[PDB]
RNA sequence: UCCUCCUAAAGAGUAACGGAGGAGCACGAAGGUUGGCUAAUCCUGGUCGGACAUCAGGAGGUUAGUGCAAUGGCAUAAGCC
RNA sequence: CCAGGGCUACACACGUGCUACAAUGGCGCAUACAAAGAGAAGCGACCUCGCGAGAGCAAGCGGACCUCAUAAAGUGCGUCGUAGUCCGGAUUGGAGUCUGCAACUCGACUCCAUGAAGUCGGAAUCGCUAGUAAUCGUGGAUCAGAAUGCCACGGUGAAUAC
């Protein structure tokens, strides 16, 4: 790669929330803290969490006897 | 700072920094930070990140910004695929709650050019 | 809405023949002037002739719309449009 | 980086063990991954694209390419060799790089991901995904919001057809809806 | 007055108030040279983006392009950087 | 005579009101000062339950006795620091309560979420001469339930008329 028109790419040590810590080479100049990453996050681990789909009779069979 | 749906603002107090979450009002918000014990009169920039971790668990216990999204949309489309009044009345873009259609109504309605 | 300890609304007479409809278990429709009651679920997959006002138009009880009453899915005023 | 030796070792040995595969030449490698950012709206205002090219250098490692137009469109009020897009090739080490990045520490942040398209493969294994906002980046500072300005970036592979392609990206656990 | 095609009868030439079109310029780069590259148009995938902008891959092979009308040519490119 | 519907529709136009566009203000806490009136298949204390609408049990009262019923603007402290914003509160989803045989068409209210237009308004045009205009609350009739209307009642309270 050419040399002066690439800004400069060190690597930091950005921190998950979870407790995940990720050493990457990057831009950004400083470290960096997270929330969500590829653990931890509502989808990646199975915890995807459609809605009833239809808690119709449910509802009947709750509220009324 | 980073509430994993949006960002927060900082200079606001932290009521009304997290009134600024989709599924979060006034309630929500006194609630979450009566929760993690937060007093109410700080700014964000002064809270640190293990307490906005401890803030962004009880977040993330009710129903926000993305699931709510679909939760509103999903309820909306089951009432215009079911058939229903209300249905109809979501579906023609008028008032649904038996509102004065003759006269008002200009916000359900749209705004009048015609 | 109703009250939750008073229970679903239904006719008496609506309440009859649909258990007639069950104790006889054939699928021809009813006809009712009972815009007010509240669809059970026993009701689920015979079609009820709904009063609107001139004719009956005919509903399918369907899982979904167990909750609502009867006249919701039986629109009374026609509109199509001013031109 | 991490996820070449992930390559190297765990995907290289899976994709032995389901396709019949002959040789270790065989299996799907990952040539390059292009961002395009086709930003368009440089037929009046250039500042616009000078800043989308900071952005693609931010979100990218190297510096963008400046795509001019390559024939003239009445329609769309583009001449012939205006510059109309941005874009970046990265492969190799920075490929990899930003691999890891992206499927880590950037998918999570698409603001309500429910998790991305798995028929968008062309037809011979190379995979493309829109981002709608920049910002899902680690590298924005926020603080200096100019505009929406969403990029797409298309991973080229190396496989045949949709399923070695599909089989080469989901045994890096990408999302996959 | 000049240029290209047909009439023009397979060398050249060849008329009509015969059939069709153009020129009265441009460019210190659009010239020289070295090195490199190769189209149009479809299909599929993809943020705004849409028939048509940018991206990627396949199809296809010169149907593209030539500063300008037409003919002849052009990949060893005379086309593109 | 009866059941269901409609009088509540909706490309549009006008009349009269309410709520706003904020800092003479919004919110939170504490505290002060009224008048007039209604109540018997009615008003419904205290206490308990519920975040709240309300529920339960339940004395008093045909009333200068009891209840509706803590007046609100004000005031003191803090906070927002001029943003469509801690303004605005339309619209919509969910969960309810109550009256009523019955709340879909088509009731009122509560709570949570949503957070639209609107930054003082064109030509024009209205009311007002003092406890008045303006602004803040309360009460009553009709009423099973359902006022931003109507009728009344008090709090603060101007400017100007050559």
């Amino acid at each position: 790669m050419k040399k002066d028109i690439h800004p400069k790419y060190e690597e930091i040590t950005a921190s998950c929330s979870c407790g995940n810590v990720m050493k990457i080479r990057s831009t950004v100049g400083h470290d960096l803290n997270l929330d969500v990453c590829s653990k931890c996050h509502p989808f990646f681990t199975g915890k995807q969490r459609d809605v009833a789909t239809g808690g119709r009779v449910d509802r009947f069979n709750k509220r009324f006897n | 700072a980073r509430i994993a749906g949006i960002n927060i603002p900082d200079h606001k107090h932290a009521v009304i920094a997290l009134t600024s979450i989709y599924g979060v009002g006034k309630t929500r918000s006194k609630a979450i930070l009566a929760a993690a014990g937060i007093a109410e009169d700080v700014k964000i920039s002064e809270l640190s990140e293990g307490q906005i971790d401890t803030l962004r668990d009880e977040v993330a216990k009710f129903v926000v910004e993305g699931d709510l999204r679909r939760e509103i949309s999903m309820s909306i489309k089951r009432l215009m695929d079911l058939g229903c009044y209300r249905g109809l009345r979501h579906r023609r873009g008028l008032p649904v709650r038996g509102q004065r259609t003759k006269t008002n109504a200009r916000t359900r309605k749209g705004p009048r050019k015609p | 809405p109703r009250s939750l300890k008073k229970g679903p609304f239904i006719d008496l007479h609506l309440l009859k023949k649909v258990e007639k409809a069950v104790e006889s278990g054939d699928k021809k429709p009813l006809r009712t002037w009972s815009r007010r009651s509240t669809i059970f679920p026993n009701m689920i997959g015979l079609t009820i002739a709904v009063h609107n006002g001139r004719q009956h138009v005919p509903v399918f009880v369907t899982d979904e719309m167990v909750g609502h009453k009867l006249g919701e899915f039986a629109p009374t005023r026609t509109y199509r449009g001013h031109a | 980086a991490k996820l070449h030796d992930y390559y190297k070792d765990e995907v290289v040995k899976k994709l032995m063990t389901e396709f019949n595969y002959n040789s270790v030449m065989q299996v799907p490698r990952v040539e390059k991954i292009t961002l395009n950012m086709g930003v368009g709206e440089a037929i009046a205002d250039k500042k616009l694209l000078d800043n989308a090219a900071a952005d693609l250098a931010a979100i990218s490692g190297q510096k963008p390419l400046i795509t001019k137009a390559r024939k003239s469109v009445a329609g769309f009020k583009i001449r012939q060799g205006y510059p109309i897009g941005c874009k970046v090739t990265l492969r190799g080490e920075r490929m990899w790089e930003f691999f890891e990045r992206l499927i880590t520490i950037a998918v999570p942040r698409i603001r309500d991901f429910r998790g991305l398209s798995a028929k968008s493969f062309d037809g011979r294994g190379n995979y493309s995904m829109g981002v709608r906002e920049q910002i899902i980046f680690p590298e924005i500072d926020y603080d200096k919001v100019d505009r929406v300005r969403g990029l797409d970036i298309t991973i080229t592979t190396t496989a045949k057809s949709d399923e070695e392609g599909r089989a080469l990206l989901a045994a890096f656990d990408f999302p996959f809806r």
